[PDB]
């Protein structure tokens, strides 16, 4: 190690130090303020992308925050990296600290702009008022809550009208009424999220009323994502559709609309908390109040409270079901980011107890999402939601795995998942554990179609549509040539 | 045309499953029917916990062949049980037809409908299958205006359905008019997947047990003489066999009745046969004594 | 591109083309001493546009990335440049000393949200918008 | 094997070879399985 | 590489530390060869199965 650094060799030292798995050897001496820039960055990438060992990591990741911040220059993209995995609030702390004194408050504004969308969205709630406490000049504070920062964005999209809006006119104009029309309304509305199009809503009013059933209330909904974070024209718009103005039409059309409410206001959705919590609490029936209440789980997502969930929790022990699956899945959206006790031990009880099936689905999708980066606790659930009665619950299950580990790739996760589905010609075990494999293979993206290619072959269509949704979540990003062609056949087969 | 109304997915239980095939089979060719008996819970989920049947006839899958003295007759005793089941719907066999309900059918379909809404048929086939998947399909069953207009997928939502045909365009546009196949899920699980795992104990007896030796060289005499007469064949088979193509080779070198497959086939029985008596007689001289 | 827009141009294709063939064909000139010839054909078609590239850009796989090293500069709030996720090197180009953002945080450039401090250099005006606090 | 480029060379062969590894493991644990649902298949 | 040649001195620049990576080497290029093997195996389950 000496040798290396009289040579100064950078990139020798580090490579000792990660064989080795020692501390005090990657200890820098040869980034101590030696040139400043470039330099840390790729090594917290390396120890991710190299190691699946959490102790090495993470020790690595902590220290290394606080050495670069006291060099001349500290320099951010890398504090982020350390910041989302650990979900330390020192971090991002002492690093605004420095930059105070120097007054270059622009320097602090474009941190907290980044950590709002990469990191852990109930740790961006804790922050916020962390900062007042240590001191930092509002102006930071307000960018850092991220209402600031949707709205940036949202500007220049309404503005430039980003979403052309003839790709929705061809949509309309060609497709018929039947289930047809009501697929062209979630179509459209999809495609021009972030700007305003109001054309297509007044126009064809008429779609919206031949709808029957669930498929009414889908429609609705549609109408809360083109209308996404505004608060001008588009709130009048999707006024009429929801009770608060004229034509609330069919129940259907309500509870779509209020959803649709909470869809817009998502995750910067204090405001509306009150609202929403209120009508769900009152009256805990309705078509109107099962809309609601998805809305309330949107806009509260992540900041962990004990109380939104609580109010949900007795909401699921009534046992209404309209509202049931609603609450159900609400659990889930606000505990959302980091372990919590009290989430994890309710649901697995009360999903497993009711036989109301749509409260089913909810609470068994809602065990998974509160997980997220805490992979140790999670292979207790999945095995246990698997042997159950409920078939329901063994998709849930791999859910389960994929987001706890999500954050780096383990082999323990894959060969848990794998052993199930090959034992057994059970469909719905082995769509299971092809699927599960996107999210925690996210690492090195290539590798997920690898195991895939051997899986596609199946003649199962749960392994076939198992293999598909994988393949789909890990390239997202950063694509293959591989994974475009595995996709092909899966289209081509005539299982719907 | 416009009504707002919700598909019923049909839960089967393994118990209920069974014995839906144990009536169907027994039926044959006629065509039998008989009640189902469960629990509504949620707000579409209709769950067969068990079967009964209502009498064979040959006026079966009929409002006639619904018997109202059966029904009242279980009803009272079910209720000693501690179990009185509401009646989810009915079942039915057509082991004369597929899928596709006979003019009869739809009108008995339409009367428990009246009944409750929330009522099914499903079509049970064990000799006019073509999957041992076990081939049933479940129908609601409403009007043909509703299937041209297109609303019957509106109706269906929370559905994800499916095609199959065993017979023919005929049964595709008959299941088209229908309602089409709604999702059956079955409720299962591990204790009812060991019970039906079975066969003998009495495996117990049979894995140590062991023949007269007179017996085990009747088994290598009969093996022997035969693999001489597949041997002259053979000869030819090696020399030659350029041919690969299926048809041509079946000629030539007496391909098809082939004495490779046949030889190595016997080889096999012959080997493990000798195998497992011989060890068996072995084992138990040691542990008796 | 809409129905609508693409309707008139094939309607006014196939008018010119039948209109013309009519009277071209039935005409009769090749025995006469005016020789235009008894027949004459007439078709003419259309032409849709296809994908535009101008100056060569650089493409690797479904493409999460795509450059060309001589540049061009674009304005903010303006992004008409559609980003490839992970392009760190493209967003701020390597690092701006151009304009008034001078970089005093380097190479963190994020595909998102890049302001750096605007006091260091002073090479062209900043209008404030109060338009995403309107929206808000 | 000196302190001169060659170490460097040798430097990134390994550290792309270290990353390499990691993708490898994972596929010696489906050849495990594989042979498990070859005798399932046939089921 | 090389056969033999000390380059410099361990103790001056330190040319052994470095040089340890040469050798570290040596272990991926010994699972160079395993990965081939593994690589075929696979292929004939594989192949087994698909057909």
């Amino acid at each position: 190690f000496q040798r290396c650094l009289d040579d100064h060799k950078y990139k020798q030292a580090i490579g000792i130090a990660l064989e080795t798995r020692r501390l005090d050897v990657f200890e820098k001496t040869i980034l101590e303020s030696n040139d400043v820039p470039g330099m840390l960055a790729y090594s917290l990438k390396l120890c991710m992308s190299l190691m699946q060992n959490k102790q090495f990591r993470n020790k690595v990741l902590r220290v290394l925050v606080k050495i670069y911040m006291n060099l001349e220059k500290p320099d951010f993209i890398n504090v982020c990296q350390c910041l989302i995995f650990l979900d330390d609030t020192q971090a991002v702390s002492d690093i605004l600290e420095k930059l105070v004194k120097e007054d270059n408050l622009l320097m602090a504004y474009q941190i907290c702009f980044d950590l709002y969308e990469s990191a852990s969205q109930q740790f961006l709630s804790s922050v916020i008022q962390n900062l007042r406490t240590v001191g930092t000049p509002l102006k930071m504070i307000k960018i850092l809550s991220g209402e600031m920062a949707i709205e940036l964005h949202l500007q220049f999209l309404i503005r430039n009208n980003n979403t052309d809006l003839m790709i929705l006119k061809n949509t309309k104009d060609a497709v018929r009424n039947s289930v047809c029309h009501t697929a062209t309304v979630i179509a459209n509305s999809f495609m021009h999220c972030g700007t305003t199009s109001d054309q297509f809503l007044r126009d064809n009013l008429e779609w919206l009323a031949r709808a029957t059933n669930w498929a009414k209330f889908t429609a609705t909904a549609s109408l809360g994502v083109i209308h996404k974070g505004h608060e001008k024209e588009a709130l009048q718009l999707m006024a009429t559709y929801l009770p608060k103005d004229t034509s609330p039409g069919s129940a259907y059309q309500e509870g779509g609309g209020l959803y649709a409410l909470g869809l817009i206001h998502a995750n910067h959705g204090g405001d509306i908390i009150d609202y929403l919590l209120n009508q769900l609490k009152n009256a805990s029936n309705d078509i109107v109040r099962h809309g609601g209440s998805l809305g309330l789980g949107l806009a509260a997502m992540g900041t962990a409270r004990q109380d939104v969930y609580d109010l949900l929790k007795t909401n699921l022990y009534q046992d209404d079901a309209v509202t049931g699956e609603a609450a159900g899945l609400a659990l889930g959206l606000v505990m959302l980011g980091s372990k919590n006790t009290q989430a994890i031990e309710d649901m697995v009880g009360y999903a497993q107890e009711t036989q109301h099936e749509k409260i089913l689905r909810g609470l068994a999708v809602g065990i998974a999402l509160v997980m997220y980066g805490r992979m140790e606790e999670a292979d207790a659930l999945i095995e246990s939601l698997c042997r159950d009665k409920d078939p329901i619950l063994r998709r849930s299950g791999m859910y389960t795995v994929a987001m706890a580990y999500c954050g780096s790739g383990n082999n323990k996760a894959i060969r848990r998942l794998l052993h199930v589905a090959v034992s057994d010609v059970n469909d719905d075990v082995r769509r299971a554990a092809v699927e599960s494999l996107g999210f925690i293979l996210f690492r090195t993206p290539e590798q997920c179609p690898s195991v895939v290619s051997l899986l596609s072959e199946s003649y199962n269509p749960h392994v076939r549509y198992g293999a598909a949704m994988a393949l789909g979540v890990c390239c997202a990003g950063t694509g293959n040539k591989e994974a475009i062609n595995l996709l092909e056949p899966m289209t081509n087969d005539p299982v719907n | 045309a416009p009504a707002v109304d919700t598909a019923e997915q049909v839960y089967i239980s393994s118990l209920a499953l069974l014995k839906m095939l144990k009536h169907g089979r027994a039926g044959v060719p006629m065509e039998v029917m008989g009640l189902m008996l469960g629990e509504f819970v949620d707000d579409y989920t209709v769950r067969v916990i068990d079967v009964f049947a209502m009498p064979q006839s040959g006026t079966g899958v009929s409002v006639e062949a619904v018997d109202p003295v059966f029904q009242a007759k279980m009803l009272d005793m079910l209720k000693q049980t501690g179990r009185p089941e509401m009646v989810v719907g009915w079942y039915h066999s057509h082991p004369g037809f597929g899928c596709w309900l006979s003019g009869v059918d739809i009108n008995t379909q339409q009367s428990f409908e009246a009944l409750s809404e929330r009522a099914v048929a499903v079509v049970v086939d064990p000799i006019q299958s073509v999957k041992g998947k076990v081939v049933i399909d479940a129908f609601r069953l409403i009007n043909a205006n509703m299937m041209v207009l297109g609303h019957e997928p509106r109706q269906t939502t929370s559905n994800l359905g499916h095609l199959n045909k065993p017979s023919i365009q005929a049964l595709i546009h008959g299941l088209n008019r229908h309602y089409y196949s709604i999702t059956i899920n079955y409720r299962k699980n591990e204790l009812e997947q060991k019970m039906l795992l079975n066969l003998h104990k009495k495996s117990w007896m049979e894995g140590l047990t062991l023949q007269d030796y007179s017996e085990h060289c009747k088994h290598n005499e009969s093996v022997v003489k035969e693999m001489l007469e597949l041997a002259k064949n053979y000869n030819k088979a090696v020399e030659e066999e350029d041919k690969m193509t299926p048809e041509q080779l079946a000629i030539k070198n007496v391909g098809k009745q082939d004495p490779k497959r046949h030889l190595e086939e016997h080889v096999d029985v012959l080997m493990t046969s000798n195998i497992v008596q011989c060890l068996a007689a072995m084992l138990d001289t040691v542990v008796f004594k | 591109e809409v129905p609508k827009e693409k309707e008139k141009e094939k309607v006014s294709t196939a008018v010119l083309s039948i209109t013309a063939k009519a009277k071209k064909k039935e005409k009769e000139k090749e025995k006469k001493e005016e020789e235009k010839m008894e027949v004459d054909e007439a078709e003419k078609k259309e032409e849709k546009e296809k994908k535009k590239e101008p100056e060569p850009n650089f493409q690797l796989l479904d493409n999460p990335a795509r450059v060309m090293p001589a540049q061009l500069k674009v304005l903010s709030m303006t992004e008409t440049c559609r980003y490839q996720p992970f392009k760190p090197l493209s967003i701020g180009g390597i690092i701006i000393l151009k304009d008034t953002s001078e970089d005093i945080e380097e190479l963190v450039e994020p595909v998102a949200a890049h302001g750096p401090k605007i006091e260091e250099e002073e090479q062209e005006p900043e209008p404030p918008e109060p338009f995403e606090y309107i929206d808000d | 094997s000196f302190l001169g480029p060659e170490p460097e060379d040798l430097e990134d062969l390994y550290s792309r070879y270290k990353k390499l590894q990691q993708e490898l493991e994972f596929l010696e644990v489906q050849e495990e399985y594989i042979k498990d649902e070859q005798k399932n298949l046939k089921k | 590489m090389a056969l033999d040649g000390p380059e410099q001195m361990e103790l001056e620049e330190g040319k052994a530390g470095s040089g340890l990576r040469q050798y570290y080497l040596s272990k991926i290029e010994e699972l160079q060869l395993i990965v081939n093997d593994k690589s075929q195996n696979l292929r004939r389950l594989q192949a087994q199965r698909n057909e």
